[PDB]
């Protein structure tokens, strides 16, 4: 994994310091080291506990978890609920019709 | 939702 970069991309401020001005570790892309603050990052808690144990990729490095194609910046991705993996809308396992209104579960996270 | 292009 690249050296994270020790400040949050969203509001420059290090583990000590979140928008609030409270101490609040950060995540930080295995792929090039931008960091955010979860609440930043705007992650349930619930995400981020489990965004921490995974290798986690920021939005502009992620690839879909199913195809891993280099891809397009122009491509578009789903971001999983649960692990905040990515999948491409034809990489999703159930397949699916239409985007969810709310909340969206990868086929790791949940399979079937 | 959240996708690559609305975030
Ligand atoms: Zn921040
Ligand atoms: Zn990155
Ligand atoms: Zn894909
Ligand atoms: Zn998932």
């Amino acid at each position: 994994h690249m050296e994270p970069i020790p400040i949050c991309s969203f509001c420059l401020g290090t583990k000590e310091q979140n928008r609030e001005k409270k101490p609040e570790e950060l995540i930080s892309c295995a792929d090039c080291g931008n960091s955010g603050h979860p609440s930043c990052l705007k992650f349930s808690p619930e995400l981020t506990v489990r965004v921490k144990a995974l290798r986690w990729q920021c939005i502009e490095c992620k690839t879909c978890s199913s195809c891993r194609d280099q891809g397009k910046n122009a491509d578009n991705m789903l971001f999983c609920d649960s692990c905040d993996r990515g999948f491409h809308m034809e990489c999703c396992d159930p397949p699916l019709t239409r985007m969810p209104k709310g909340m969206w579960i990868c086929q790791i996270c949940r399979p079937r | 939702a959240r996708t690559k292009q609305t975030a």
